[PDB]
């Protein structure tokens, strides 16, 4: 039943989950919950009550049919000439029971509503939740809203009978309706202020009520088309007409009817909410790739904002994904955890073959090639199954890496005429030594990226205009008090007063939550950049180096050779990965101390095992012509990486040994 | 951030604008009449803060520290294996939610993982409504963490249980499986801080780091300390205030693991808590065999010459049994000379070793078993039992693990080659007594026993069996008869010749009467039953007519040698029957001289026989790649044959600047 | 020479032998026909023994997936060998190594360093 729903979805019911689900993963989610989902379990409507004022009133029952008003007018009248005693006696006898939840409520709060308005006074939402263990503020009354402990609500807007069973605690009665503006300024506030900042999702109510209608005034009188419509699950016996869908459409709402779903009997009613509520919207929660042009258009929303970068290291690229697959660092992808269309795979082939590349349509393609150059430039190639003769190749392009103090010198000189141009600029001077000038040009940075950009040269600049004011502090402890006898005399590189300034203004800066504060569109965008503020983007490396160790130095051990491939490669990989992605983004993270001794650790390990595998050749071709080939021989990077990161007496260990 | 606390134990300024209040607080300590000062309910909170601060730790200022000692103790009966106390405890009745916690991290400890779910579940119900939010909190974090084990436990299982165990397993049902997949749905831990009280976002916020995927980031990363090479030409202990880097880094691991430990968390059994602790004990020991050996090169071998920079303890074992597998302990074993690192509190170690032996009995020789506790349980087991070579154990004590491990430790995981292996290195620091010798002669016994059964047959690994066993009896005591064994054979009969077999190799252990009659039944009639017996028979001495036949195949070998000759053409050799002969000869075990003529076939035959004469030329270096300790010993004992090696040993080291030879040339020969 | 099927070879020195994954038929003292063989060597410089004994390496005979003893002499004259990716190119490898190297039973399946 459930692929045939899937099935003859239109476009509008396709749309609509993909909205309520995408909300859902936001965080902004609504739920306007309903008296149907309250009748599912048993619990005693209104019409019962009416029908018992009426007996009461006049001594014969309930007569012919009762209208809209009637509801409201009867219990007016009863109050009016018998008394409140009989009111709220009436109510306690009525509604003083216990029933049992059903499965709406649990589907409900397993789609993760972020806050729960109801006109229900019931506490079934209440149990629900508990149960469920999600931690909710009710608010019912009016004294409630200025001391809330949490910061998602679940809104009784009618009331509920949590302080008594008295008729004034609720919304009950034709007066009730008339002074509601005026008795509840706050919860009306508090209500129109979720709708006018959430999504909204209408359940078990039916068009024409009380709520929907007067909401539906609202609406129209207090905005200017500058609001989201919200959504209506209608579940009826008999599928709506069209008329009174378009004139319902035109005023504000969207809506999804259960009966042209699936097909059930009359009294079904657990069906058709069941056949709409979860089992549609939840296990939806995954994509909707089914074409040759989706593929492209979804990878290219998650891949797109990585362009204002320059390069990415290819472990972090498993964080892009949600673990849907295993990039490894020779170039390969490995399906992972993935259970729906492999996109990844069409990719591929469209790669391979130019004629189903021309099967893309037009305004895809550019994106098409757009991605290809960017995967090309990375260093991804394909599957690991139809893997070739991967190669290994080294390049960097930045200025500071080769040491051409002269070549900065000019830039810096040169007019800049974009704030890219500024940032190269600032990170010159701090491979220069210039602590000032390269704080004051982050400032002006920070200062000039109000502009619509990216979030990400302001971001950057934030963490790096702090490591400056580190380093610059670090200096300036350093200087007094062992510079004295350094040089024997007392250099003094700042002055006091930009000491004072920069001390005053980084006093409140706080790291930590540097990355928290921006906007959730960053958030979700960037993420690979949470761990640039920590230690935590040397985790995994040290953990594999470390383990790499142990393996390598137990194989010398046991004397034992292979004749495939060094195992250690994978070593040289991530470290060329990390020293690329660190010098060609323009980030101080360079001139901290445990990434000098991580890169030493690396070379030295390198080291070790070419010299162990250089000799074998004797023992190897000295009692039989088998042997190998392959080694590892110094070069250009190796020889600068061993300058830059290690002192005399680590190359004096390493010559001994 | 306005002060900065040590694992030293003192406290520091730090950024902090405005009064002492640290200061002053223990300026308040440290005087009777300033607390008198004080006002009543000032008094209870200071005595409250006093309380904790001892409690926790925290002595005193920097300035106004000494010799502050530092000891570690973790009080919970899971880091010590109290099974039956934690078993006691949770068949008692509960008071309070914070027993029900306790008793829920001990059901979870035991295996029984769905006791501990439906716990967690009730615990979570009412803690809510009893307004206490941390307990809250914390059940929630570990009701997650167990239904994450559950499940990863069902995949493997139903991955590759039912082959290793050798029957599908089902520790779980499917009601229960579908049950709380049912409820875990789409539950995600990372907005669980931000949905509670913001009087709790305040006052614990500590406690967040509990609900991220990964933590230990920066600890790990810290570890690079012990790398540094040049600290023993020049260190200044820049760590903290003259604390090399070896005591912060043990501080913090100890920290780290009393507070998991203590407070009940179930993120202690997960892969990244084990990591981290390998990589940390393994580096502590790696620098301080650098550091002993540095210290040994700049000055004289009698400074340091068996010191042992690193000390261990009984904390310092039951980590290395619990978090390290045999692979593990073996790397640190062939890293540094943990020979010569000497252990401490040995009674604990000696009570720990023999709790683990009685778990063991319990565990299996009961009918019933605790499949997923049995898995996370034999490791620790195996490792201790590994790494108990180092210890010097008690008669009792040292009996009561070896019946343990050769009666009734599975043989699913310890087969026959392994359970000798581990027997063996018990004995290297204790001298074998009788009481163990007659547990080894009852085990022996009992596999006597079982191959009564035709199908029954011994599987090693390694190649070792119940030879290995009688060899080892035989080796402390060179005079032993096993009554049991001799009285088996005396009721022996012709039709049981798996019997026969079995205990033709334990000839040694019978007496006289049985091995005359168990030597009735079987002879030598051709070479391959010569050197079948001397292999599987123990045919001590050549007799005069053995040495004859092997004459009669030496001169028939002659005689195909010359029609070899003849030939040209040999297809293909197995293995060399004379360079057997020939090193017999050179062990002065065939006193004849006959074979002397029948020379010049064999290039190790000849050297074996006539190494004065023997063209040297063609030696063959590997060839000393087989030889055993005794047979070097004697090739050195020899002078004819000394320094020619040494010369080509010397050659080889040279050229191939190989391991192996060098040892031989250095432990052997010069 | 050059093939897929090499890239599992490892040599060890400490007993100059090479350790494959690899199957064998054998034909022993050319009356005896055997299929899915191999060996399973052990290293021991340390082992109670007597003055019959004098090899520090043990090797035991499986065939089939069963273990195997052999009393009569082990003339051995191999006929097939078979890795798992079934390249044929091991038959005449297998040859190679065996007549490169001296010591016996040049390629086994496992080794066991007990010291």
């Amino acid at each position: 039943k459930l692929k045939e729903v899937f099935l003859m979805l239109d476009n509008n019911v396709v749309e609509c989950i993909k909205e309520i689900t995408e909300s859902s993963r936001n965080g902004k989610l609504v739920f306007f919950v309903g008296a149907g989902v309250s009748t599912l379990s048993d619990y005693p409507q209104w019409w019962r009550l009416v029908d018992k004022y009426h007996e009461e009133l006049y001594g014969s029952p309930k007569k012919g049919n009762y209208s809209s008003d009637e509801y409201l007018r009867i219990p007016q009248i009863f109050y009016n000439v018998k008394g409140e005693m009989a009111f709220d006696g009436i109510l306690k006898d009525f509604f003083q029971v216990d029933k049992p939840t059903n499965p709406i409520h649990d589907k409900i709060l397993a789609m993760n509503p972020a806050h729960v308005i109801t006109t229900n006074y019931d506490n079934l939402i209440d149990t629900a939740c508990w149960k469920r263990g999600k931690y909710f503020s009710v608010i019912s009354a009016e004294e409630d809203v200025a001391n809330a402990t949490s910061s998602r609500y679940l809104l009784k807007v009618h009331g509920d009978f949590r302080k008594g069973f008295k008729g004034e605690n609720v919304v009950l009665k034709e007066d009730d309706y008339l002074n509601y503006d005026q008795n509840y300024p706050l919860i009306s506030n508090l209500m129109k202020t979720i709708i006018a900042t959430h999504t909204i999702v209408f359940i078990g109510y039916g068009l024409g009520d009380y709520n929907i209608n007067m909401l539906l005034n609202w609406v129209r009188k207090l905005q200017k088309d500058s609001f989201h419509k919200p959504f209506f699950i209608r579940t009826d016996p008999s599928p709506i007409e069209n008329e009174t869908l378009i004139y319902y459409e035109n005023k504000g709402l969207r809506i999804i009817d259960a009966a042209s779903l699936i097909d059930s009997n009359e009294y079904d009613y657990l069906e058709r909410y069941s056949a709409v509520m979860d089992l549609l919207i939840e296990s939806q929660e995954n994509k909707f790739i089914t074409k040759d042009d989706e593929v492209i258009d979804y990878i290219y929303g998650k891949i797109s904002p990585l362009f204002a970068l320059q390069y990415i290291r290819k472990i972090d690229l498993k964080h892009v994904f949600e673990y849907d697959y295993h990039f490894e660092v020779n170039g390969t992808v490995v399906r992972h955890k993935n259970k729906g269309f492999g996109y990844m795979e069409r990719f591929f082939e469209l790669k391979e073959s130019c004629d189903e590349r021309s099967k893309l349509s037009k305004k895809q393609y550019e994106r098409f090639n757009a991605l290809f150059n960017f995967f090309e430039k990375n260093g991804v190639i394909c599957m690991a199954k139809d893997a070739g003769t991967l190669n290994t190749s080294i390049e960097i392009n930045s200025l500071a890496y080769h040491g051409k103090y002269d070549v900065m010198k000019k830039f810096i000189e040169e007019q800049s005429v974009s704030i890219e141009d500024d940032y190269k600029k600032a990170f010159f001077l701090a491979c220069l030594g210039r602590w000032e000038e390269s704080y004051d040009l982050y400032s002006n940075i920070i200062l000039n990226s109000i502009d619509e950009s990216n979030g990400c040269v302001y971001y950057l600049s934030q963490i790096n205009r702090y490591r400056i004011y580190q380093s610059i502090t670090q200096a300036v402890t350093q200087f007094n008090g062992l510079g004295l006898l350094t040089f024997g005399r007392h250099y003094k590189p700042f002055t006091d007063e930009f000491l004072a300034r920069i001390e005053r203004e980084m006093t409140n800066f706080n790291i930590d939550d540097l990355f928290n504060g921006m906007p959730f569109e960053f958030q979700k965008k960037y993420k690979i950049l949470e761990f640039l503020s920590d230690n935590q983007f040397l985790y995994d490396d040290t953990v594999k180096l470390f383990e790499l160790t142990n393996k390598v130095r137990s194989e010398m051990s046991e004397g034992s050779y292979s004749f495939g491939m060094s195992s250690d490669i994978v070593v040289l990989l991530r470290l060329y990965d990390n020293l690329r992605f660190l010098y060609e983004n323009c980030l101080w993270s360079v001139s901290f101390h445990e990434f000098h001794q991580y890169i030493r650790n690396s070379m030295s390990l390198l080291i070790e095992k070419a010299e162990y595998e250089r000799t074998r050749d004797i023992d190897e071709l000295g009692f039989s012509f088998f042997g190998k080939k392959s080694g590892f021989f110094m070069e250009y990077y190796d020889f600068v990486n061993i300058s830059r990161h290690f002192k005399i007496d680590d190359i004096k260990n390493l010559e001994r040994s | 951030y306005d002060y900065h606390f040590e694992v030293n134990g003192t406290v520091v300024r730090h950024k902090n604008k405005g009064f002492g209040y640290m200061e002053r607080f223990f300026e308040l300590k440290e005087s009777c009449d300033e607390r008198s000062k004080l006002s009543k309910k000032q008094y209870e909170r200071f005595n409250a803060l006093f309380n904790f601060f001892e409690k926790n730790g925290v002595i005193c200022m920097a300035k106004d520290a000494g010799t502050l000692n530092t000891s570690i103790e973790i009080n919970s009966l899971a880091y010590h294996g109290k099974y039956d106390v934690m078993k006691k405890f949770i068949e008692e009745q509960s008071v309070s939610i914070e027993d029900d916690y306790k008793k829920a991290f001990f059901l979870a400890c035991l295996g029984r993982w769905e006791e501990s779910y439906d716990l967690y579940s009730n615990i979570i119900l009412n803690s809510i409504d009893e307004s206490n939010g941390c307990v809250y909190y914390l059940s929630q974090i570990n009701r997650y963490r167990i239904y994450q084990s559950i499940t990863q436990a069902v995949t493997q299982f139903n991955g590759l249980g039912l082959l290793t165990f050798g029957r599908h397993y089902k520790p779980f049902t499917d009601e229960f499986l579908a049950r709380i997949e049912r409820e875990m749905t789409n539950f995600n831990i990372d907005d669980l801080f931000n949905g509670m009280p913001f009087e709790f976002q305040k006052k614990y916020k500590i406690l967040e780091f509990l609900s991220d995927n990964q933590f230990l980031y920066d600890d790990t990363v810290k570890l690079f300390e012990l790398t540094n090479k040049v600290r023993s030409e020049m260190s200044e202990g820049s760590y903290s205030f003259g604390m090399s880097s070896d005591i912060v880094v043990l501080l913090r691991l100890y920290d780290n693991l009393r507070f998991l430990y203590e407070n009940c968390l179930w993120s202690v059994s997960f892969h990244e808590f084990h990591q981290y602790i390998r990589n940390s004990m393994s580096l502590l020991i790696e620098k301080a065999e650098y550091e002993r050996t540095r210290d040994i090169d700049e000055l004289g071998f009698s400074f340091f010459g068996k010191k042992s920079g690193f000390f261990m303890e009984y904390y310092d074992f039951v980590n290395i049994s619990r978090h390290f597998k045999i692979d593990d302990i073996k790397n640190l074993e062939r890293s540094c000379s943990i020979d010569k690192i000497r252990f401490g509190e040995q009674e604990k170690i000696e009570e720990y070793l023999v709790g683990i032996a009685e778990e063991i009995t319990k565990q299996f020789s009961a009918n019933g078993m605790n499949v997923v506790f049995y898995t996370q349980f034999i490791s620790e087991a195996k490792a201790a039992l590994y790494f108990a070579k180092y210890v010097k154990l008690s008669e009792e004590g040292l009996g009561k693990i070896v019946k343990a491990l050769l009666f009734y430790f599975p043989e699913r995981d310890l087969d026959i080659g392994k359970r000798y292996v581990w027997l063996e290195r018990l004995t290297k620091c204790n001298e074998l007594p009788k009481s163990i010798i007659s547990i080894i002669d009852d085990f022996l016994v009992l596999q006597a026993e079982k191959h009564i059964d035709q199908n029954y047959s011994e599987v090693s690994s390694n190649g070792l069996y119940s030879r290995d066993y009688g060899a080892l009896i035989k080796h402390f005591e060179k005079n032993f008869i096993s009554k049991r064994l001799s009285e088996i054979t005396l009721c022996l009969t012709q039709d049981k010749q798996k019997q026969i077999d079995f205990l033709f190799k334990l000839l040694p252990l019978l007496s006289t009467n049985a091995k005359s009659h168990l030597l009735s039944f079987k002879s030598v009639e051709n070479i391959n039953d010569l050197m079948n017996g001397i292999r599987i028979g123990l045919i001590d001495e050549f007799t005069p007519e053995h040495e004859e036949l092997i004459i009669e195949y030496l001169e028939t070998r002659k005689v195909n040698y010359i029609v070899e000759k003849e030939k040209g053409i040999q297809t293909f050799s197995s293995n060399d029957y004379m360079s057997t002969f020939g090193i017999w000869y050179f062990l002065e075990e065939i006193n004849n001289s006959k074979m002397e003529e029948f020379i010049g076939m064999d290039d190790q035959y000849d050297f074996f026989v006539d190494p004065e004469n023997f063209d040297y030329k063609k030696f063959i270096p590997s060839w000393l790649k087989n030889y055993n300790d005794k047979l070097l010993g004697k090739i050195a004992g020899n002078k004819h044959m000394k320094h020619h090696v040494i010369e080509v040993l010397k050659e080889r080291v040279k050229n191939s600047n190989d391991k192996r030879y060098l040892e031989i040339l250095m432990n052997y020969f010069i | 020479k050059d093939t897929g099927a090499t890239h599992d070879l490892v040599y060890h020195s400490k007993i100059n032998t090479f350790v494959w994954d690899v199957e064998f038929d054998i034909v022993l003292s050319d009356s005896k026909e055997l299929n899915k063989c191999y060996f399973v060597k052990c290293f021991n410089p340390y082992r109670i023994n007597g003055k019959c004994d004098f090899a520090v390496s043990s090797i035991d005979i499986f065939s089939e997936g069963k273990r195997l003893l052999i009393e009569n002499e082990f003339n051995f004259k191999i006929t097939k060998a078979v890795h798992v990716a079934t390249s044929k190119d091991v038959t005449e490898i297998v040859l190679h190594l065996s007549e490169r190297i001296s010591s016996p039973f040049p390629i086994v399946k496992e080794v066991v360093y007990l010291d």
